[PDB]
DNA sequence: AAAAAAAAAAAAAAAAA
């Protein structure tokens, strides 16, 4: 499974759902 | 009644398909849609072959193209889709022959060819567009395994050189890496990823997607967005008093023009992609926000940080 | 006893504006500047037509221009200057006339000419640089949204082909952008965002910016960067009693984790000191600053 | 020193995994 989180209408990109925090 | 795209898709898939053209089916458009690119694009087997400069491989691979037999009629397409007898006669019509270019046309000066190319070429732009659209809905439920990096994942969708080709500022891929990549000339298109794209079954009829329109949550999502997209988009949708598989449109997302956390690189420093994230701070990242524009108004929905597809995969559960 | 450089650009702005052009505003000098480098490229109204080589709605509009009814005495430009019955008479001598080219007046061998073109030359470039303090203050505020990608904010300040053909040193742009994307040569420039362009109140009298000179902090913020730069830069200026948006330099920036950790030399009155970067763009740090 | 925020995205006619 993948976890990215492209960057889209001005939100901010994220490598990893789950490490934030 | 309708612009010239949609009446020559129309004319396109009715002629080549028959009756057996569900209009009111996103996969059955979206199956009919790609078999007439690649009709129109010299792909399907018995059409002419593509040796220009091809590689020996490339070459051999075309002969057998070209030597395997076209496909026969009634032969069944997708899953409710049957060719009907004359979409022989659609192909040897309507299909500009290989290597095929406006200018040579142009200073032919023959009328009907025009009209064929730019059918032809208008044709090229929908399909490319629904199987865009297509690629984006597939993207909700089935992760794909090459998009394994933020850098992977910036380029999506992957799509072949043709598909680049009709509608550079929708399609990625290798070609658009390339082209961003390389000399960036008067004609380059940036990725608009998150484009807005009506439905097929709108997209064929023009009924561009705007609030009050009856859809599903898995197409308003593969229309304004595909899978790793945040979750906040979600929000556009509200369940219906009926069944709910098909609820109404609320608001739209809008694509953030407001600010720019760029900080470039001057007397020694380095440049910065985005200010946020390189701060290696949490608390910012969970209280974003999004401008969707409603019928009321703009409204700012807090961002939920977990990607589309895993937070349609949660819902589902 | 000020250089030719920019005796020819106060000359123009006096005879061209009467009493009206205050010299100690950066506006004023701005909206002049501005108008005078329109002047001097046959922008305006009731002008010659550009049609060497233009397109047909090019030519159609050129037409126009040229057929509609030039600025008449009195006209007011910008918020605190209005022209003067003179203007004309300046437009009819000074500015060349379109299409003259260095070469065609030197072979001519008129001395009047020569000059009047050297110190058409001049004022163009004084007009640029103008032009481009003024683009640098007008970001530091409200950010261009043409620019999205570090690939775009690689070519501000974004000017005309005219701006980038008379300073290509400081202005960027689409024209930069060309060139750049033809090749590299001897007449080839390399573009400097962040070079150190004196204040318009301070270029035209040539009072070059140095340690201890009373400026704005958004005024020294535009004279030795631009909106997107490091906010560390506001290291640079000092304020005063009740700052009242006014202030004093107290250093200039030279060269006009880890990566958080990145420092820039600033020169004080005693040395070279190293000073942490923030991180944050100007921009964002001066929005955050005032509410 | 020389040479859809009077004037900046989506779709169309130009160019062309």
């Amino acid at each position: 499974s993948c976890f990215l989180v492209v960057a889209s209408h001005g939100l901010s990109a994220i490598a990893d759902s789950r490490i934030e925090g | 009644e309708l612009p010239r795209n949609l009446e020559v898709f129309n004319e396109a898939c009715g002629h080549v398909f028959g009756s057996s053209f569900n209009r009111e089916d996103n996969s059955v458009i979206s199956d009919a849609a790609a078999f007439l690119f690649k009709m129109h694009t010299h792909s399907l087997d018995g059409q002419e072959a593509k040796v220009l400069r091809a590689s020996e491989k490339k070459r051999e691979r075309e002969n057998a193209k070209k030597s395997r037999k076209a496909p026969e009629a009634g032969m069944r397409v997708g899953r409710s889709l049957i060719l009907t007898s004359r979409w022989t006669e659609y192909c040897a019509t309507c299909v500009p022959a290989l290597g095929s270019k406006m200018k040579v046309i142009k200073a032919s000066g023959d009328a009907a060819m025009i009209q064929m190319m730019k059918d032809h070429n208008s044709l090229l732009r929908v399909c490319v567009r629904i199987e865009v659209w297509k690629a984006r809905y597939v993207s909700l439920v089935a992760l794909d395994e090459r998009i394994q990096t933020l850098e992977d994942a910036q380029w999506f969708p992957y799509l072949s050189g043709d598909s680049y080709r009709a509608c550079p500022g929708l399609v990625g891929g290798y070609f658009a890496k390339k082209a961003a990549a390389g000399e960036r000339g008067k004609n380059y298109k940036k990725l608009n990823q998150t484009a807005i794209i009506p439905p097929p079954r709108f997209l064929i009829i023009g009924h561009r997607l705007q609030i009050g329109d009856q859809v599903t949550l898995r197409e308003l999502l593969a229309s304004i967005a595909w899978g790793l997209c945040d979750g906040v988009l979600a929000e556009c949708w509200s369940p219906s008093q009926g069944d709910g598989s098909i609820g109404v449109v609320v608001g739209l997302p809008l694509q953030a023009t407001g600010s720019c956390f760029l900080v470039v690189a001057s007397h020694g420093l380095s440049a910065i992609a985005d200010s946020r994230i390189e701060g290696t701070g949490n608390t910012n990242l969970l209280e974003e926000c999004i401008a969707i524009q409603k019928q009321d108004g703009v409204i700012k929905c807090k961002r939920s940080g977990k990607s589309l597809y895993h937070c349609l995969k949660e819902t589902a559960g």
